[PDB]
């Protein structure tokens, strides 16, 4: 039924989105240096 | 800048050498014709003199 | 110490020598069978 | 004499390395 | 801490005669 | 220098030693085949 | 060689599973985002709050310093935290 | 075939999975965690 | 004849020669006896050098004070910076020798032959119709040596920086390297472990997997390595059984049975790996620094709450500080 | 008594001499340095 | 009689295969595994020590870590329902409990998973010398996250499972050990950093060494998984090596044996060094240099150079690095070169 | 060709020549411990008990003779300096001696066993192929041992027939070999109550009696002989080698 | 072979080569005594650890 | 006693070198008959 190129990249653009949330929390977040 | 400019282009001018060296040595012997396998039916080394 | 540069480039020169032509000697052809 | 010593130890491995290249058992195809 | 290294091998070499000197030519089912 | 005075035997032993054990098993080995 | 069970591109592939999924997975994302949120994840696991490592003053580190009373000898490190 | 749906497998590679999600949800909880 | 020239190129190029000289080996070879025997003699006899810039001369040689594990031949000095300094740019080989001389002999003499070495090793394949990338692996340690000798030097300012060569002073080089760049911190240098510890953990599964699938050809009381003849026609051992262990230790898919794509993750993995750490030192070179975490996690009020980030910062300044005691005159290290 | 059955001839090939020679050797410009301390 | 029944179940040739062996190794493994990940985002390290080690707090995945117990804690293996816990989960996680429970459930682990590598290995019936191969691993976290810390003080100074954490320890061992001057840790490089070479300069030879067995560029697929001649030629490869760099193998049997001996022993002789630094047996000082040193003060040395580097780390970073001991290095004390 | 790390496999089925071996090895262990002896008791100062003690002269094997009771010298001192005491033989000269003698015994009769290795008694009477009986073999020894064990306990440590052990105060001020008495109770597993030291070598030695009976009468379960390779005298190296390293991470512990 | 005095007075111990019990034999009293000395010397690793402290025990170097 | 320095080695090397010299020829000769 879902093909695999369309489960991958969701997926994939997926963990690009928490993985950046992650990046962004570097600076404002708690581990920030402010 | 001079930092970040001279620090990529270390990196970038590098990999390239070692990309040189790749292609520089595959296409030298893609041509002589042998970058897929030494011919088993006539392996070059089979028929050299052995230096023990 | 002077004469130690000289001797040294004239040394250098030699085998830089050596080396440029040795390749431009048909370097390619030296090989099994150059298809 | 520990200069002495360091040296030989050392001049040793050069003269093993000159024996294991050009003295060998030659690998003969079998 | 060396002696770890025997008991590991000579078990090792107990438990496992049967193949001390190769796998049995010949095999499937693997 | 201050040097441990056994150290100069305790490498050359550490050499020789085992060097010969290795030695005579290979010069013992050759001779199998009537060889020195 | 011997290939057995459930494979998973099929599963992976299948419109059941999406179903199934499309509800657990985020389900536990929000259900873990709230033990944060909630602050309930301090509280388990003896944590400090941004505002929870010296009270005003005492730039003194609360350091366990013995084993056996060492709980009570926490206990009262908190405490002082008024 | 008829494969089954709940095997040993299943029961690992959900030990793995279900924690990590709870997690990397609690984690980018955090992101906004502050002062 | 036919003109010696035409002769000696067939000679150079000599397909049957106990060692391979070239026409890369044309230069290796004299370059890498050089430096070979101005660093032996240096080693052993060869007075302090001045390597920092004032006037307090190290001795690395055994004559004069060391042991193989202390000596060295040291980095030329400070004052020389980046200028080249030979023989013949001294006014007495004294000078040469307090000056550092020797240092710069031996390292733009090893890294020509060890380049050509690289260049050498890609000759001889074609000359034996081989294929080439062998010499491309080998590119990864040259790039190291190249970092650590030359572009950390040209970076900085002076080959006085810049591993020198001895045991004691190799340590040296790091110790101080991690103050001034906090290298652990940086990416490349993890890569350059993963590499360098990956490569060890697969060396020894490819050795262990192997051995552990030899086919048995051989008594109880005999070596298992007489069970194989060298150039033998067929394997030495079952590619098939050994998947079939390796296979069930993690899961089937979770390994190889390709002898060709198992053995190029092989040289890709360890050689990947050291690149970067070529590209670390060759990148801290020029000043990017590793990662620095000092005085985040700060809490409710201001007061910096320490992780191990600080507990590192703090043993790396009481590097930067006790480092070159005598060579700083001003507030910040900017060389 | 009389000859003894389990008996074999013992062996080190020259690979292997070198080996050993390189082995020892270097453990020993190695653990010198800490020897004479 | 039933043993059999259910040695039948576990030898299942399942997915992820099992085993009496995973009957350990698995309850620990994940159990450690887990601890780890959850302390790294989680628990802190405050109490304990003095610092941020978990996510939650702030630090990063580089920075985060499930940091030792307490040095007043001493070698106690800190149970969940012990004197010092006294059943409280929470404070268990305060006092560093998280610590012995991942390093011993890890440990259970490590035992686990070779007689894993030993019951597939009987199993399918191949030679053991991949858990013989395992042992140096074993030595390698048995000696340094379980003897050294029995040999000092507390637990406190074992590593602490993070990636800074680590870099920490590095450091501490330069500093205090002088740990790069051991002849143990020397061997310990030679291994590792040779045993990369062999698995480097091997995959090489092989890929640059191969028949032609297919006719497209991308010779991945050239190999059979099936049986036969070998792939690459031993013969070619041999005459390669020996012409430039006068020495070559030719007995792949031989070539993969060095290649296990090689990077497992250079870690066993790195273990056997840290069983040492436990005792502070350490390699710190070469006695001949000191004396020499102490009476003429213009013998410098690359070694002395570096033993002032070390009086360095220990000066600034004991402080804040061992807090139980309540150091206070007034700025007079600090030894410290010129102008920095 | 056998491998060099191999020639020692020439003894895996030659009872005689491994007892022969094994002979060898212990004769060794006794020269070098009288060896070390003597060259200590050339060596060490007996003059300062106070500020020269002998942990302080590098003393290595001295220390393990006075714990059992070893504690004089035919040269009229004391290790806890006491005035012109007596020992009996047993002095440090004495137990050095001894051990001299025991290693030589020991080589001679490690020779008549090279010699005279084809003996009856080592050929399975069913076959005429040689070999071992290990599991009663085990229970024989773990016979003795006990019933040693239990002597060393019962008569040694308690001084009922023999010295005592050292035992000193709190602050090693006063120490000296004493009688001790067993101490059943749970403090008798505090590894400072030398009565505990006493209680284990006796109850230990009855649970090392009982055990071997066991064995050397009770054969084992067909499927553990199975299992563990018995048979096989090389599973019986492996379970050593085990111990042996185990007791060894409790002795460098304790 | 080679019988000799000392040789027969022990024939009989190096006698009963592969003789050994059916199939479980004592293997499960086995399994009883083993899981029983395990938990001993737990018993005793956690009492020197004072991970477990008894009355009158106490394990520092006071007591004589 | 103020003895000479080099004497424990100038004895050590007087007595092995020659004597492993005796050990390697009898041996080596041992095995031309496959003995050792
Ligand atoms: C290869 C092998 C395969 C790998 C797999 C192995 C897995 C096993 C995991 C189990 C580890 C358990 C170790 C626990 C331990 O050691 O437990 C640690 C305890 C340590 O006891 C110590 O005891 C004290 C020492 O002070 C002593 O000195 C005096 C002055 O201070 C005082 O009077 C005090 O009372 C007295 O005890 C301190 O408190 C120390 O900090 C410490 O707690 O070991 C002890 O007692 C018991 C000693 C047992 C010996 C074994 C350790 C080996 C080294
Ligand atoms: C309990 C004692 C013990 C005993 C009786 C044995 C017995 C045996 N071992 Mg095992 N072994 C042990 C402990 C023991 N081992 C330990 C602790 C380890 C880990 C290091 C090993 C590792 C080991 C390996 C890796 C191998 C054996 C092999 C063998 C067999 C042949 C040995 C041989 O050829 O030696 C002859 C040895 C030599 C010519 C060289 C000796 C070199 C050392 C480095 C010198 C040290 C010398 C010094 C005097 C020793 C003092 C000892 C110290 C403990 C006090 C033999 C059955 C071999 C085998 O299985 O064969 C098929 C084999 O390959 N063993
Ligand atoms: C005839 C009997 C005999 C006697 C009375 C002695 C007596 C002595 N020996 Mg000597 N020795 C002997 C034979 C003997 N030895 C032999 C045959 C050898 C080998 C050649 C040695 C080798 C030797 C050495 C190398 C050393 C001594 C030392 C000593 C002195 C005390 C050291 C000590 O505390 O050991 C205590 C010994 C033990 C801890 C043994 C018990 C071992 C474990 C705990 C038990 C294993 C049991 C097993 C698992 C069975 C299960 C038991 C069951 C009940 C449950 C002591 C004077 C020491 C000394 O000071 O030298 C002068 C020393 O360093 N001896
Ligand atoms: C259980 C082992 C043991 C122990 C703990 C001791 C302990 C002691 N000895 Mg005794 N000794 C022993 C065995 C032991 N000895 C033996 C078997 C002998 C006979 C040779 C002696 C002979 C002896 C003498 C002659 C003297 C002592 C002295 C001393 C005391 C001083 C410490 C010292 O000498 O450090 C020195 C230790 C070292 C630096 C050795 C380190 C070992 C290196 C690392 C091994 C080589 C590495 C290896 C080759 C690596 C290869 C790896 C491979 C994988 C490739 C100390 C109490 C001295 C004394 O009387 O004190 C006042 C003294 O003069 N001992
Ligand atoms: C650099 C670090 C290093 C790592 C991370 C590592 C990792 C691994 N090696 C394995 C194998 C091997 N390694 C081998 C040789 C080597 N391995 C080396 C170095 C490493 N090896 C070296 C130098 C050698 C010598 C060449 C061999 C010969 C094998 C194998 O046969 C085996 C394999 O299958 O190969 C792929 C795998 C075993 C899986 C397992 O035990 O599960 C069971 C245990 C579990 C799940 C619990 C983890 C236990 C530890 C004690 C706890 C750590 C705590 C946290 C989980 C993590 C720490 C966090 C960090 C930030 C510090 C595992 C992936
Ligand atoms: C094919 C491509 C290959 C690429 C290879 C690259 C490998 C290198 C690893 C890099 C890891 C990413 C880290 C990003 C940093 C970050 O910021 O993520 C952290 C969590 O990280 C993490 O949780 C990463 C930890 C990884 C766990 C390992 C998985 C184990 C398997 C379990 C079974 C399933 C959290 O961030 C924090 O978020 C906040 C916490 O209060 C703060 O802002 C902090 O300062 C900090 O920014
Ligand atoms: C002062 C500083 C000291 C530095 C020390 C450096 C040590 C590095 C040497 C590498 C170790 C060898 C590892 C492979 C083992 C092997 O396999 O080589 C063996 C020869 O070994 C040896 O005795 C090798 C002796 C070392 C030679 C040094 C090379 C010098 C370079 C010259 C440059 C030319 C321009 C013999 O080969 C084997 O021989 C047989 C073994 O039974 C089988 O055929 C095997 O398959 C294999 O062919
Ligand atoms: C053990 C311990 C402490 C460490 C020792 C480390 C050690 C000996 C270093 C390795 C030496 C080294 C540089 C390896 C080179 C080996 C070599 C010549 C390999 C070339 C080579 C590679 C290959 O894959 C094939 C098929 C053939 C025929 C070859 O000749
Ligand atoms: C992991 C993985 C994966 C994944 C992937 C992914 C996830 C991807 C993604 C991707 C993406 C996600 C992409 C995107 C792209 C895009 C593009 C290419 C774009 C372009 C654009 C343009 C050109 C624009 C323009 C503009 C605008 C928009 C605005 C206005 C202005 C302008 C006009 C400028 C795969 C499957 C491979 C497989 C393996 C694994
Ligand atoms: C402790 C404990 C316990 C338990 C627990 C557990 C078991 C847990 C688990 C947990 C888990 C199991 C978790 C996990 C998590 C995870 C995570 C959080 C992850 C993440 C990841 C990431 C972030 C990634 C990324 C990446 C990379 C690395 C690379 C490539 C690319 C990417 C980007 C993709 C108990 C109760 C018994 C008791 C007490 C203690
Ligand atoms: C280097 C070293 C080592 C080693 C060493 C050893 C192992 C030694 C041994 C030694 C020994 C092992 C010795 C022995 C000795 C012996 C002796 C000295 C004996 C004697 C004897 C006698 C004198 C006898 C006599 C007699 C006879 C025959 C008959 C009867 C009568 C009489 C008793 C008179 C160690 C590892 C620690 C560490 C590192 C270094
Ligand atoms: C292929 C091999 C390459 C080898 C290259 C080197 C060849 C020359 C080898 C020379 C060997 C002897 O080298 C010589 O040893 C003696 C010790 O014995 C050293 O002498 C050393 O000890 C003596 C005391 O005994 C001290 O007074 C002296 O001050 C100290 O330097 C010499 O300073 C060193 O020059
Ligand atoms: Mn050698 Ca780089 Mn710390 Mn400025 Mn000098
Ligand atoms: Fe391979």
């Amino acid at each position: 039924r879902i093909p695999l190129w369309i489960v991958a990249t969701v997926a994939g653009m997926g963990v690009i989105v928490i993985v950046g949330l992650f990046f962004y929390g570097a600076y404002a977040g708690l581990g920030s240096s402010l | 800048p001079r930092s970040w400019l001279a620090t990529s282009h270390f990196v970038l001018a590098f990999f390239f050498l070692v990309g040189h060296l790749w292609h520089a040595g595959r296409a030298r012997a893609a041509a002589a014709g042998f970058e897929k396998g030494i011919d088993r039916e006539s392996e070059p080394v089979l028929s050299m003199p052995s230096l023990d | 110490m002077e004469t130690l540069k000289i001797t040294v480039y004239i040394v250098v020169t030699f085998f830089v020598l050596l080396f440029v032509f040795g390749f431009l000697s048909g370097d390619p052809a030296r090989n099994p069978k150059r298809k | 004499m520990e200069t002495i010593t360091y040296v030989f130890i050392f001049a040793c491995i050069i003269a093993l390395f000159f024996f294991a290249i050009f003295f060998r058992e030659p690998p003969r195809i079998t | 801490l060396l002696f770890f290294f025997g008991h590991i091998w000579h078990g090792a070499r107990t438990l496992f005669r049967d193949v001390f000197s190769g796998i049995d030519p010949e095999l499937s089912p693997e | 220098m201050e040097v441990n005075q056994l150290g100069l035997i305790a490498t050359a032993l550490f050499v020789l030693v085992p060097s010969v054990f290795l030695i005579i098993l290979y010069v013992q080995t050759e001779s199998q085949q009537k060889s020195s | 060689g011997t290939t057995g069970e459930r494979p998973f591109s099929d599963i992976i592939t299948s419109v059941r599973y999406w179903v199934i999924h499309s509800i657990t997975i985020p389900a536990l994302f929000i259900a873990g985002w709230l033990f944060v949120s909630t602050g309930l994840a301090y509280d388990v696991f003896g944590t400090p709050r941004p505002d929870s490592y010296y009270a005003q003053e005492q730039r003194s580190i609360p350091l366990v310093t013995d084993r056996f009373e060492a709980k009570q000898q926490v206990e009262t490190f908190l405490e002082q935290l008024k | 075939v008829s494969y089954p749906i709940f095997t040993v497998r299943w029961v690992a590679v959900h030990t793995l999975a279900v924690p990590t999600i709870f997690f990397l949800g609690a984690i980018a909880a955090m992101q906004f965690i502050q002062r | 004849s036919a003109n010696l020239w035409e002769r000696f190129c067939n000679w150079v190029t000599s397909t049957d020669n106990r060692l391979y000289v070239g026409w890369f080996g044309v230069i290796m070879i004299p370059t890498l006896l050089a430096a070979t025997i101005c660093f032996v003699i240096a080693f052993i006899a060869a007075p302090p050098v001045d390597i920092d810039g004032i006037r307090e001369p190290v001795s690395g040689s055994l004559l004069y004070g060391n042991n193989i594990i202390t000596g060295a031949v040291v980095p030329s000095s400070n004052a020389i910076g980046l200028h080249f300094y030979p023989i013949w740019e001294a006014a007495s080989l004294d000078e040469w020798l307090y000056n550092g001389g020797p240092y710069q002999l031996i390292i733009f003499h090893f890294l020509l032959g060890a380049s050509c070495y690289m260049g050498r090793q890609w000759e001889l394949s074609y000359r034996l119709g081989m294929r080439p990338w062998i010499c491309v692996a080998y590119s990864a340690p040259l790039a190291s040596a190249f970092a650590v000798f030359l572009i950390y030097p040209i970076g900085q300012g002076s080959f006085s920086d810049g591993m020198p060569l001895g045991i004691s002073g190799t340590f040296n080089f790091m110790i101080v390297f991690q103050a001034e760049h906090n290298i652990l911190m940086h990416p490349f240098h993890q890569l350059g472990v993963a590499g360098v510890f990956g490569g060890a953990l697969f060396c020894a599964m490819h050795g262990s997997l192997v051995t552990s699938s030899l086919i048995r050809e051989t008594t109880e009381t005999e070596s298992a390595n007489y069970g194989y003849k060298f150039g033998q026609e067929e394997e030495t051992y079952n590619i098939v059984a050994a998947h079939g262990y390796f296979g069930r230790l993690i899961f089937q898919y979770a390994s190889f049975n390709n002898s060709r794509s198992l053995h190029f993750f092989l040289a890709a993995w360890p050689v990947v790996g050291v690149w970067f750490t070529a590209l670390g030192i060759s990148t801290m070179a020029f000043n990017l620094n590793g990662f620095n975490f000092n005085h985040s996690v700060i809490d409710a009020k201001g007061n910096v709450i320490n992780t191990w980030a600080d507990i590192i910062n703090r043993a790396n300044l009481g590097m930067e500080v006790m480092h070159e005691r005598n060579a700083h005159n001003f507030p910040l290290d900017l060389a | 008594m009389e000859p003894n059955p389990n008996r074999q001839p013992v062996e080190l090939n020259r690979t292997s001499l070198y080996l050993g020679l390189l082995l020892i050797l270097v453990l020993a410009l190695l653990f010198s340095s800490y020897f004479f301390n | 009689g039933w043993f059999d029944i259910l040695d039948d179940w576990l030898k299942r040739d399942r997915f992820v295969f099992v085993g009496w062996s995973g009957i350990l190794l698995f309850p620990c493994a994940y159990l450690a595994l887990g601890g780890w990940l959850t302390g790294t985002t989680f628990v802190t390290s405050w109490y304990t020590h003095g610092l941020a080690s978990s996510y939650l707090e702030g630090c990063n995945f580089l920075t985060v870590a499930v940091s030792t117990p307490a040095n007043s804690m001493g070698h106690s293996l800190l149970l969940l329902w012990g004197p010092e816990a006294q059943g409280d989960f929470t404070r268990w996680c305060q006092l560093g409990g998280l610590w012995t429970f991942i390093a011993l459930h890890g440990a259970f682990g490590l035992i686990g998973f070779m007689l894993r590598q030993f019951e597939i290995a009987r199993l399918v019936g191949v030679r053991p010398y991949n858990a013989i191969a395992f042992s140096a691993p074993i030595a390698v976290f048995v000696s340094v996250f379980l003897i050294y810390p029995l040999g000092q003080s507390s637990w406190f100074f074992a590593p602490s499972f993070g990636v800074a954490a680590i870099f920490r320890f590095l450091l501490f061992f330069q500093g205090f050990h002088n740990w790069t001057l051991n002849p143990f840790h020397m061997m310990g490089v030679a291994g590792v950093l040779g045993g990369a070479l062999l698995c480097a300069i091997h995959g090489a030879t092989v890929e640059n060494t191969l028949f032609q067995d297919g006719e497209g560029a991308s010779t991945f697929r050239a190999f059979n998984p099936t049986q036969a001649e070998e792939t690459y030629s031993m013969v070619t490869a041999n005459r390669f090596w020996s012409q430039i760099f006068g020495i070559a193998f030719s007995n792949k049997r031989w070539l993969h044996f060095f290649m296990l001996f090689v990077p497992v022993t250079g870690l066993w002789m790195s273990a056997i060094g840290v069983v040492g630094l436990a005792l502070n047996l350490r390699s710190y000082d070469f006695i001949s240099q000191e004396i020499r040193a102490a009476e003429d003060p213009e013998f410098e040395t690359f070694y002395t150079k570096n033993l002032l580097l070390n009086e360095g780390i220990r000066a600034w970073m004991a402080p804040q690095d061992q807090p139980h001991e309540n150091f206070v290095f007034p700025e007079e004390v600090l030894p410290r070169g010129n102008a920095l | 060709g056998l491998p060099w790390y191999r020639v020692h496999t020439v003894l895996i089925n030659d009872p005689g020549r491994l007892i022969a071996a094994h002979l060898m090895h212990t004769a060794l262990v006794a020269g070098w411990a009288g060896s070390m002896a003597l060259y200590e008791l050339a060596t060490f100062d007996p003059s300062d008990p106070v500020l020269n003690p002998m942990w302080r002269q590098g003393m290595f094997v001295l220390p393990f003779m006075a714990r059992l009771g070893v504690t004089g010298s035919w040269s009229g001192w004391s290790i806890t300096g006491e005035t012109g005491i007596d020992p009996g033989f047993w002095s440090f000269e004495g137990v050095a001696l001894a051990h001299i003698v025991l290693s030589g015994l020991l080589f001679l009769a490690a020779c008549w066993h090279w010699v005279y290795w084809d003996l009856e008694l080592f050929r399975d009477p069913r076959t005429g192929e040689p070999a071992l009986d290990l599991p009663k073999m085990f229970g024989i020894h773990l016979f003795l041992a006990g019933l040693l064990c239990f002597g060393f306990g019962a008569f040694h440590l308690t001084g009922l027939f023999g010295p005592g052990m050292w035992v000193s105060d709190p602050y090693g001020l006063t120490g000296s070999v004493q009688p001790v008495a067993p101490e059943w109770g749970p403090d008798g597993f505090n590894p400072y109550n030398p009565g505990g030291v006493v209680a284990h070598h006796i109850a230990a030695g009855i649970v090392g009696i009982i055990a071997g009976l066991f064995h050397i009468l009770v054969r084992p379960p067909q499927r553990l002989y199975k299992a563990l390779r018995m048979g096989n005298i090389e599973t019986v190296l492996s379970s050593s080698i085990a111990a042996v390293f185990f007791a060894a991470f409790v002795v460098a512990g304790t | 072979a080679r019988r000799t005095w000392l040789g027969d007075i022990l024939r009989p111990l190096n006698s009963e080569y592969g003789k050994v019990a059916p199939g479980w034999g004592t293997t499960p009293l086995m399994a009883v005594f083993m899981g029983l000395f395990l938990v001993f010397l737990l018993i005793i690793l956690e009492i020197y650890n004072s991970t477990l402290i008894l009355d009158g025990v106490n394990v520092s170097w006071k007591a004589l």
